[PDB]
């Protein structure tokens, strides 16, 4: 039907906001170990902000991070600046987060001025958008993770991250359905 | 015959086990042996002694007086000197050198290249970028051939469909539409070929990148050293080094010296421990401008972090030294002749700096397993895919408001 | 007319104690090479024998300050026995004192490794070139690349075309794969979408084939060591030996340039490559996968090999040359007699019979027996597998569609 | 004290420059050197001798007399013997041999392999049999269930268009048609990542093989060599080596034994030099056992053709040998142990054999210029291309013929 | 308040003869770097000197039997001269008899090579992993298949198709170049020779790939010797040294393992690899095009290397340590002096500089400063000619084609 | 026109045969080093059949050639062995100049009997087969010539039996053409 479908853009964009929310505010998103606790180091459930230790006394205490740990030129060194730059802002995955939110807001309010169609397209468009943003996030952390036999492992923030790009794409096929057949409904 | 040294690995290290049957074994290095074989040759009794001032031999101008090994010399209390003390005026004014056991130079110490962290856009690397740009070329020029050609001698091949067949054919990816006339079939036969061996190459020389790693030297001499200024220099602070490029009057000499006056911050430092540190923690970033024989030395010791490069800005020797007028010194003179002649002197070389070496060979380790192809690698196409995308839905919005307005 | 006092020492499989001592009694108690080979020489010779062991436990060597002998030359050289049939190695101080008859059987420093264990290629080895993150993200961008194709193709209301979600998910798929479909974008943004996604497949896919290239080539140039040159040039893996015995003498008193390197490498050993018995450089060469090498008498390498578990190999010729031997009193009547019975058994060829009776024969491993390098179907099983998982999904599909479409 | 010996090099050689300042150095060998050192152990004065018949030592049955250097010893004519002679029981009972200087023993000789010829079919290599047996299955497998699920579930791809398809999949040269039902579509995306890898790792083991070259030795050991029966065996009609195998009772060297009976042409030749050469221009059909010395003299001979493969069959040992009753016996016993402790032979060892290596080391170059692909190595494809149109041609006249009729 | 007699000797670039010999006369008739070096000298020692040469044209050696010497230190010994200024190399037997100074020039044995010469690709190098016969039979293979197809698609009379011989070949073409056309076969015959054709383009693709990526990882692992011990294990290279002099000696005499590797090789010589004067050395080197290799004193390698041609290199560091320096006779007033001022002219960098005077600012080569690997345009230049000739020839068929169909 | 098509088609038939056949009969193939001649050996222009010298005294005078120099299994021993049966006999083209002539034939033998149509049919398989058989008996003659830095270089005759190939296809192509136009002809 329309209303349903409707109804599950909507559920679907406030779902993936929260997954994205809590996926950024968790620190669950990687296993490793960092040399940070006291030789490889020790275990730690880092994050995208704070990484964080569970071994020894330390356990449940944890702080932020650098970003910047050695030396480069701070108006412009080169790409590696920038990366890092990204990586520490994350204003990728924030993004997403910010155009699904958006997205729910048009498609909410398409249900007032039912006139209008143009809002279920930029709702679709805007979820697209914050799914890029979000594979985008995703490598730039990856690509960031990397020293240069270690081990390493990744947390249920990392696969709500996932999820919510996948939601995101499926609202915004569900969207753009929705626009095509308010506009077959023109004649 | 008491002999005088100083402590300078290798020339002078105290034995591991000098707390027990320390004997005259208590002290070893190169040195040592070397003073045994000219004792032996010579027919003296050598009690082997250090000099309480561990400071080398020099003149304090306001005093007069010497420091060092040369204020034992000169003084008596040494009969003579044994260490890899250089040959100069003004000390030789005063004693006796010999000719050279040991010729060396200021050299060039760097971090021993490693591989690089691999870049976005390092997918081109295979290629150079005048190829890709001459790639660029030619498929817009095909691309206008085939548009003029099939207006100009039809049997559907636009500007825009032409432009799609090309790209289409150089990614192997297949076509919509093929020419029906013989001037566009020559021409697509064409870019096909070029597209196959242009991909061939590209997967032949990535297979090779990926198979033989070859880091090379960002520098080979001190001149190419001194052309650029992304890397720095270093220098003891108070050592011949500086005074050497001070006093000098060459134009690369000269401006290096401008260079380490001029910048910021210090390059020099108060041991050669702290420039050595900065080379290896700077990343390729710091060249350190010491003594041959240390940085060889330096370069067989673990980590294993730091090679020699280049030749040498100098040629200096270190000579063994008898007061004025004594009857050792020509003894010790044929000696040390003797000892290079036979081979003592390179064998001894290959004892302290070669063999001991905590590092191997030049290449002790070949074929390194191979490391699966990580997301770093192939990042940018990542990034210049989602690019594409960001741009292909912003030209629809643009072309949608175009066409209701 | 009496009989003689033969010496040995237990050290297997030369000599070894039966299955149930308590049971035998005499000579028949124990059994082993050296008991056999006493066997034949008492034939040859025409002897009666009261076997024997060292009590000490240990092989001929002289204290120096005593300057007594300390094993079965001391058993010999005092009177206390007549004969000695062991591993008794042919020594210049030994020799000195006693008769050794010709050798026996020759030997060597030799090399013991990790026995080289079948490779298990590894189901889902065809991915290894690509890290997992690479073939995940691509996943997910092949998804975005077909939302966004559906969206620019099917967001005009000008169309209300043949590029739904479906087709764009099979046309991407098939860009991927270098194939190709039938319907291909018309518009620009159709075009631009198609052309990135194409350069994208283009280069992971010479990415692929290259460091595909890259390790079947590597994993082709692995040269073995299968010498001491090449264990002596490389470093990267250990070669130790016992910390006290007759290796270490060789390589102290070695004039040649490769003992010599093994010999600094070490005493620049760290951590300290020397163990204590041959069961510690055993264990030690079989958990370090590799990484450690065994200096040892090439006997002792053999019959290991040929033991439970039979999981070391033994690589090069012998390092250098010596002998065991027969040894007899100085000025006694049995050199002539037990010499000429040495020669005579090796030249019938009893003793490499009995060699192989009590190495291979009694061998637990019992392996006696294709350097291709083609891939083989282990290689490339997993595609195998997706492959007949893919057939079986789409007849279900099928039923399913039967099924559907009742109407 | 007079030395006997015997022409074998390198054991014995005369030396280059005999005609001018001969003294004792017109003799040259293994054994010269041997002989140096044991007389000066034992301080006793030589001058090198040649046994007129250069027969080594054994007894006439009909006669009851010695014929060679054992005659000499027995007979006084010679204090002492130095020579490449094997201990043995006979021997023995008349003379006392020292403890062997050089433990050797029956061994294994063949061509060195080289590169192969190529052979039609070649281009298979890089996959196993069981590959491409598995690929023609699938590709069965495959269309089957293609043309299953179309014809009982359409949204064309009847059984023959079903393999027309399949294959072009394979070849990556694209479709006339593409499935349009969710069942056909997972088929052919399945096919499609199947022909991918493969492609793939056939271009990339290709590459490995043309990369580096391994050829391997077809026999690595003795019993290996009597299993099969391709290759031939090889003795010195009148050696040891074949009264060994006679008098053997092995189950491997009296197989052996029977085959080098039951085979013809005549494996055993009058000569070792005879041996060699049929082994040298066999091709690796030949191979001849001989000693293990003269094994490896020869492979470091030019033309460097032969290696060395296996172990050894038995166990010798050349032993120096006096009269009974001598007093030089106990000092030359003492003296071989002496120099196998310190290490003189195997200097010897690496002097004559090692070094004047008319070969290299055993690898002594790599990385060989590759060459270019010659038609031998794809004529097997353009043979398989020509039969394929034939083919088609017969089945086209076939169709003729049935539909006119 | 006397001149001095100083010896030289005419060996390039110590002392030379001057542009034009004939016009000029006493010390200001040469030139080099030994005449200068003996200006300064008297300049900080205060004398004048009356230049000089050694008629034997010979530098010092002693005949052992008429134990007399042979050249500048016989010009000294016997008070025929006073100082000697050139290459006089410090050695033992020299010093017994002589006062040497401190070295002013350090050098030792080298290496010379040809110099690795910029490789000129070759246009159409493309084509060489693949021998220009498969090349052509492709081209036959190519028209065969084109005419086959054309022939069982367009031979009966039932359709009397889309395959013609034009199309044929349009087919053939793009199925080797793994393209694809429009136009596909649908009889049994057709399909046939498809396939077969098909399967030919997948093996020939990927050999020409495989070859190319062995082709191109070969020229990249290849290592120049840059040292000795990479030039003592190999053995394809020729490294010869003058007949007699001091290097043979050194060769001789050495203790190590390397140089006597060396000194076995260049008596196992076959054919000689000594030569008897430098000028030989140069000449083979320089046409062995790098199968051979020529030690000989570092410093005559930088001259010979800064000299037209310059087509020759140097590799390595100096193998030994030597020196060279000022003698005099024993027991002079002149030893003092003379090192004082050797000393402060090296120390005041004097020495440098007319090293890089008479060495590289002299230098006709003038050379004194890329290992990126990546294909450069010259490696894949004939693909783009053919290219340009293409699409000029389609220019060329397109204004036939307009000029025809007139009617 | 068809007269013209006709004639064409004999007088292509007629010059490949001729130029296979000159081509078979000129042992002008391939020039190399031999060693026959008297050290990489002496110039030689070979053939097909017998291998001729160009050198010394023995300039003029040759001689046949073995094929088989090294000892093999006679009944069956491997595909080298029948490769060098085959390029001992020679046998493909051979059997390309039989059918071109046999073609010649056919195609005049067609100009009586104008009724029939299958005669230029099996004109052109024969011409097509004259081709392949020509392109596999270079191949199997290059594969026979290997050895396992020396120099050679072809000869006209093998360039003849190139244009021979080439005319076979065309007069293929052309017979077609005729067969398909008169089968046009036919309603
Ligand atoms: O903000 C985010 C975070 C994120 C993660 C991913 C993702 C996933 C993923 C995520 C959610 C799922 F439901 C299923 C899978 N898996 N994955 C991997 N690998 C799979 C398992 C690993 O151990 C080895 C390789 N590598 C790199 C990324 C990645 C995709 C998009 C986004 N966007």
């Amino acid at each position: 039907e329309k209303g349903v479908q409707v109804l599950l853009t909507t559920i679907g964009a406030f779902a993936a906001f929260g997954l994205m929310t809590i996926a950024i505010s968790t620190d669950y998103w990687l296993y490793t170990r960092a040399l940070i606790c006291n030789d490889p180091g020790g275990l730690t459930h880092s994050g995208l902000w704070r990484i964080c230790c569970l071994e020894g006394l330390k356990r449940g205490v944890c702080v932020k991070i650098n970003h910047f740990p050695e030396d480069t030129d701070y108006d412009h060194d080169s790409a590696e600046y920038l990366l890092r730059v990204v990586r520490a802002s994350s204003i990728f995955p924030i993004l997403s987060a910010i155009l699904l939110l958006l997205g729910g807001v048009c498609v909410a309010a398409s249900r007032v001025y039912k006139s209008k169609r143009n809002i279920i397209l930029g709702a679709g468009i805007l979820f697209v958008a914050a799914g890029l943003s979000n594979i985008i996030g995703v490598i730039v952390y990856i690509s960031a993770n990397a020293g240069e036999k270690n081990h390493y492992s990744y947390g249920w923030s990392f696969y709500f991250g996932g999820l919510s790009f996948i939601l995101a794409e499926v609202i915004g096929v569900l969207a753009v359905n929705i626009y095509i057949e308010r506009s077959r409904e023109a004649h | 015959v008491v002999v005088t040294t100083i402590l300078e690995s290798p020339y002078v290290m105290m034995k591991k086990n000098h707390e027990m049957l320390e004997g005259n074994e208590r002290y070893e290095g190169y040195c040592v042996d070397l003073a045994a074989e000219i004792a032996k040759h010579c027919g003296f009794k050598y009690k082997l002694t250090i000099v309480g001032d561990g400071k080398y031999g020099a003149r304090d101008a306001d005093t007069k007086i010497w420091n060092g090994m040369v204020g034992e010399l000169v003084y008596g209390k040494a009969d003579i000197a044994i260490a890899p003390l250089t040959i100069t005026l003004v000390r030789e004014e005063v004693i006796d050198f010999s000719k050279p056991f040991m010729s060396l130079g200021i050299s060039i110490m760097i971090k021993k290249p490693q591989k690089s962290k691999p870049g976005v856009f390092s997918f081109l690397d295979p290629l150079a970028y005048e190829i890709w740009m001459c790639i660029v070329f030619a498929y817009i020029g095909v691309s206008v051939v085939l548009f003029l050609v099939s207006r100009f001698s039809p049997y559907e091949f636009g500007i825009f469909n032409s432009l799609w067949f090309s790209l289409g054919a150089f990614m192997r990816q297949g076509c919509d539409i093929s020419p029906r006339s013989l001037s566009g079939r020559i021409v697509g036969g064409v870019w096909w070929f070029f597209t196959l061996i242009i991909i061939s190459s590209y997967t032949a020389n990535l297979a090779a990148f990926l198979t033989v790693e070859r880091m090379v030297s960002p520098i080979e001499s001190a001149e190419d050293l001194s052309k650029q200024t992304e890397i720095a220099y270093g220098t003891l602070d108070s050592g011949s080094t500086k005074e050497f490029f001070r006093r000098s009057k060459i134009a690369v000499f000269d401006k290096m010296w401008t260079y380490m006056r001029s910048a910021e911050p210090s390059v020099f430092v108060r041991t050669t421990a702290e420039g050595v540190a900065r080379v290896r923690k700077s990343k390729g970033k710091y060249a350190y401008l010491l003594e041959s024989t240390m940085n060889e030395y330096i370069e067989q010791r673990k980590p294993c972090d730091t090679m020699k490069v280049g030749g040498n800005l100098d040629s200096k020797g270190y000579g063994i030294a008898t007061p004025k007028g004594s009857s050792l010194g020509t003894p010790v003179n044929l000696a040390v002749l003797k000892l290079s002649e036979q081979g003592v002197l390179d064998k001894l070389k290959n004892k302290w700096w070669y063999d001991k070496g905590e590092c191997g060979a030049k290449d002790s380790g070949s074929k390194e397993k191979t490391s699966a192809l990580s997301l770093s690698n192939v990042a940018g196409v990542f990034y210049i895919l989602v690019g594409g995308l960001g741009l292909a839905m912003l030209v629809a919005l643009i072309e949608f408001c175009y066409k209701s307005r | 007319n009496r009989t003689y006092i033969v010496t040995t020492i237990l050290e297997d499989p030369y000599v070894m104690l039966k299955k149930n001592a308590n049971q035998f009694e005499g000579n028949d108690r124990y059994e082993g090479y050296c008991v056999e080979l006493a066997a034949e020489i008492a034939k040859h010779v025409g002897y009666s024998y009261r076997l024997e062991i060292v009590s000490d436990g240990k092989y001929g060597a002289r204290d120096p300050d005593t300057k007594a002998w300390n094993g079965m030359v001391g058993e010999l050289v005092y009177g206390r026995a007549d004969v000695a049939v062991a591993p008794l190695t042919i020594t210049l101080v030994r020799e000195e004192v006693i008769d050794f008859s010709k050798p026996f059987m020759s030997l060597g420093i030799s090399i013991m490794i990790k026995k080289p264990q079948k490779s298990k290629p590894g189901v889902f080895s065809f991915l290894d070139p690509l890290a997992y993150e690479i073939w995940m993200c691509i996943v997910f961008a092949y998804i975005g690349v077909s939302v966004v194709l559906f969206l620019v193709s099917r967001f005009s209301p000008y169309e209300w075309n043949e590029f739904g979600i479906f087709n764009s998910l099979w046309f991407s798929l098939g860009a991927f794969m270098q194939q190709g479909c039938d319907i291909s974008p018309r518009s620009l943004s159709g075009r631009i979408v198609g052309g990135v996604w194409w350069f994208f497949t283009l280069i992971i896919i010479s990415s692929y084939t290259a460091n595909l290239a890259a390790f079947l080539t590597v994993e082709r140039m692995v040269s073995p060591i299968e010498s001491a040159e090449d264990l002596a040039k490389q470093t990267e893996i250990a070669y130790g030996t016992l910390e006290a015995g007759s290796t270490k003498e060789f390589f102290r008193r070695s004039k040649i340039a490769v003992f010599e390197k093994m010999w600094t490498y070490m005493k620049s050993a760290e951590p300290s490559v020397f163990v204590r018995t041959t069961e510690e450089g055993m264990i030690r060469v079989r958990k370090s996968k590799g990484k450690y090498a065994y200096l040892l008498e090439s006997t002792m390498n053999e019959y290991i090999e040929q033991r439970k578990p039979c999981d070391t190999m033994k690589v090069g010729g012998n390092l250098d040359s010596k002998g065991y031997g027969i040894a007899t009193p100085k000025g006694s009547a049995l050199r002539g007699p037990v010499n000429l019975a040495v020669l005579k058994l090796s030249e019938q060829g009893v003793l490499d019979k009995l060699k192989s009776k009590w190495w291979y024969d009694k061998g637990e491993c019992g392996s006696k027996d294709d350097k291709t390098s083609a891939l083989s179907l282990s290689n490339v099983a997993g595609v195998f597998y997706i492959l007949i998982g893919g057939l079986g999904l789409a007849m279900l599909v099928a039923l399913i569609e039967f099924c559907y479409k009742s109407r």
